């Protein structure tokens, strides 16, 4: 199940 | 910008038997950046409709891809993999040798 | 055995050739079960493993939505990273991500992972505590400060201890006939003369899963690390892997060499000789 990512 | 040159291996999915259908593999690994061109050759000519795996990488961040096609090895025919990458001044050809 | 779930993401800018490509590939151990590629023309036709289809269309829809938003997030990251390194808009740059969880045979969490590399160099990683960051340089310190301010590690921790472990356990159950089956290597030794004086002994391992394997040569029971040529473990295309290890041996001394094989699918480690 994919993870929500955060902008670097 | 750091660059890593590809490692190349050419080999068959199953042990080779002249006259029996098989798959020919070219596995390119260890490279950076990701752009790369790979051809499989039969008697020096490009094989059409070669497929490849989806771009992924090892835990050291170096990329890998498998290129592959169906093939029936014989005594006569010669097979190879030709690779180009920014780290290479000319395309690198690796011949298929059934002992490797 | 123990198992891992890992997503490997690559975002690559390509000035003058559209927006950065984003591709995310999900694995259970060495089995790919999902791909999302922003360059795919038919997202509906994008490969998923069979034990994923049984989860249904709402599961697929929720994953697809997050992948689409992740494409935009990684493009935001590439724009910011270009600025953090004072880089021109002309060149191509690469952001890679690995995230996921490792569990033991009882399904309990061993550790979580969420880390990044830029242009092939490590950039920032979530530490094993799932609470603090390690930043590689003053650019990654900017990311670390922003993520601290926004409490990003707490969101990552909740995914890694919760969603990641829970869905890995579900995948392992639904795919138990394959994901929980270790296939042992099929092994043999070949002999290739190089001169009247020496020959290569090559120890082969074929058809094994998962990819982790140990293959070594001993001479008189002593390991031959420095003199062994060991190729990278390579996919056969049928889910299984291949590897070989070779040593150059003096003619007549072949029976002093033993090849040693360890793998999860073997009831006991193998010792093999030529013939």
């Amino acid at each position: 199940f994919v993870k929500k990512k955060y902008c670097l | 910008m750091i660059q890593r040159t590809p490692k190349i291996q050419v080999y068959s999915r199953h042990p080779a038997e002249n006259g029996k259908s098989n798959f020919l593999n070219c596995y390119v690994s260890g490279f950076h950046p990701s752009d790369i061109e790979v051809d499989l050759l039969k008697n020096g000519e490009r094989i059409e409709k070669v497929e490849h795996s989806d771009l992924s990488f090892s835990k050291d961040w170096s990329f890998y891809l498998l290129y592959y096609t169906e093939f029936t090895p014989t005594e006569k025919d010669e097979y190879a993999c030709r690779v180009n990458h920014v780290t290479l001044s000319q395309p690198k050809i690796v011949k298929w040798d059934r002992d490797m | 055995g123990s198992h891992s779930m890992r997503y490997f993401d690559t975002a690559m800018s390509r000035p003058g050739r559209g927006e950065p490509r984003f591709i995310s590939v999900g694995y259970v151990d060495d089995t790919q079960f999902v791909r999302f590629d922003s360059d795919a023309a038919s997202p509906r036709e994008e490969p998923r493993a069979p034990w994923i289809e049984q989860e249904g269309p709402e599961y697929w829809d929720r994953n697809t939505q997050i992948f689409k938003t992740n494409t935009q997030t990684d493009r935001c990251s590439l724009r910011n990273l270009r600025g953090y390194y004072n880089q021109s808009e002309a060149g191509s740059h690469t952001l890679q991500s690995m995230y996921g969880c490792d569990v033991g045979p009882d399904g309990r969490l061993l550790r979580g992972h969420n880390q990044y590399a830029y242009d092939g160099k490590d950039y920032i990683a979530l530490n094993e505590d799932l609470r603090s960051w390690t930043a590689a340089d003053t650019a990654a310190q900017i990311t670390q400060r922003k993520w601290e301010a926004a409490r990003v590690a707490e969101q990552d921790r909740a995914y890694l201890e919760g969603t990641c472990v829970e869905w890995l356990r579900r995948y392992l159950e639904n795919g138990k006939d394959t994901l929980e089956r270790a296939d042992p290597p099929k092994t043999h030794v070949t002999h290739h003369p190089i001169s009247d004086h020496e020959a290569t002994l090559r120890c082969w391992a074929l058809g094994f899963y998962p990819a982790e394997i140990t293959l070594t040569w001993q001479r008189d029971g002593e390991d031959q690390t420095q003199d062994t040529e060991l190729v990278e473990t390579r996919p056969a295309g049928d889910r299984t892997f291949q590897k070989w290890a070779a040593v150059v041996v003096p003619s007549g001394e072949e029976q002093r060499y033993t090849c040693h094989v360890q793998h999860e699918g073997l009831p006991k480690p193998l010792t093999l000789r030529w013939e």
